[PDB]
């Protein structure tokens, strides 16, 4: 598959940002989109997740009240709304399709395709 | 704590409990109240002259031996303890 | 937290291992999955379900899991194995939560 | 002697446990996360 995401954005602190990636190559409903941040100087950090078929989200503890991951089934595009920006929210925001395999002995989950897409504040 | 407190409560209730003796053995009769939540009446067979019914058959009585004061909450015990209590010998 | 060595060293041809540690709620209960990230691009899946390997990754790479720790063995180390390797592990503290490791910068001595 | 520690843990794990009282009998509410895999309908 592939997850084509949006271009780079530049905004000052406090201005809510917009980042979206359109899912192409698979049934956008079967798999759940997850968002991941990666500060240039440091490693990956999980932003949150949300099942498109329902719309239920699982935001990380440290972005509990700042992120809004909605989706549009019609266009097969999912996007977040990070608000209350600071100087430390500059990082490349990937959107990763979370594949899953369930069977007799429990779940096993992973982020298969990944994307791209930067942001600086 | 609470968990242990109840552990000793129930252990004390069951220690020295004679399952062979009904509530108030030497006293007045014990009164058993019954409910039935009929879950289903499956098959009424005219050939076998019988029917089948699944129910939640419930009984309620008083057993002064099983009285406690040191907690207020309604106790619900694992079903395996029903082997160690006195339960009426009801039959259909 | 998923602590793993900040970096690793290896000369070509020597098997080297990246190891990650975590509580019993993330790696003990669930399965890890390693993510390579060649410098200057986006990370891509490397190992999933702690053993299996996607179509495209050579048998060169393998994964393992012992109790509350997981290890990525990079056998036959080559030049193009210079990257950062991250491990993820779904945690059961909440209904949806993953934990990415700090990352391990693997260099190729020479 | 890896077996000694395993057996010690297995024997000690059940000391004082009352299997008639659900975990958190008065402190909490027992959350049970259920899951089903239907081998055949
Ligand atoms: C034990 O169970 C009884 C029976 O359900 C509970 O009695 C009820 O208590 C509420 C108040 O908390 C009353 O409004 C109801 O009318 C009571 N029902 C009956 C049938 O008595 C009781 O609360 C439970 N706990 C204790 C400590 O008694």
């Amino acid at each position: 598959v592939q997850l084509v995401q949006s271009g780079a954005e530049v905004k000052k602190p406090g201005a809510s940002v917009k980042v979206s990636c359109k899912a192409s190559g698979y049934t956008f409903i079967s798999y759940d989109i997850n968002w991941v941040r990666q500060a240039t100087g440091q490693g990956l950090e999980w932003m949150g997740g949300m099942d498109p078929k329902s719309g239920n989200t699982g935001y990380a503890q440290k972005f509990q009240g700042r992120v809004t991951m909605t989706t549009n089934t019609a266009i097969s595009t999912a996007y977040m709304e990070l608000s209350s920006l600071r100087s430390e929210d500059t990082a490349v925001y990937y959107c990763v399709r979370g594949e899953q395999s369930y069977d007799r002995t429990g779940y096993s989950d992973w982020f298969d395709p990944w994307g791209q897409g930067t942001l600086v504040t | 704590s609470n968990m242990s407190l109840v552990k000793e409560t129930v252990d004390r209730l069951l220690k020295g409990y004679d399952i062979r003796l009904r509530p108030d053995f030497g006293g007045p009769p014990v009164a058993v109240g019954m409910n039935i939540d009929i879950a289903s009446i499956d098959m009424v067979s005219e050939v076998n002259m019988d029917y089948t019914l699944t129910m939640y058959f419930q009984q309620a009585w008083r057993d002064k031996r099983l009285s406690y004061n040191v907690i207020p909450l309604n106790l619900t015990l694992d079903n395996r303890v029903a082997d160690q209590l006195w339960v009426p010998d009801t039959y259909f | 937290v998923l602590t793993q060595p900040p970096s690793a060293s290896g000369t070509p041809g020597q098997r080297v291992t990246i190891s990650c540690s975590g509580s019993s709620s993330n790696i003990g209960s669930n399965t890890v999955s390693w993510y390579q990230q060649l410098p200057g691009t986006a990370p891509k899946l490397l190992i999933y379900s702690t053993n299996q390997r996607p179509s495209g990754v050579p048998d060169r790479f393998s994964g393992s899991k012992s109790g509350t720790s997981a290890s990525l063995a990079i056998g036959g180390l080559q030049s193009e194995d210079e990257a950062d390797y991250y491990c993820a592990a779904w945690d059961d503290s909440l209904k949806r939560l993953v934990v990415f490791g700090g990352g391990t910068r693997l260099t190729v001595l020479g | 002697d890896n077996t000694t520690v395993f057996t010690r843990i297995l024997d000690r794990l059940l000391d004082g446990y009352d299997n008639r009282l659900r975990p958190g009998l008065g402190e909490r509410v027992t959350e049970v996360k259920t899951d089903i895999f239907v081998t055949s309908f």
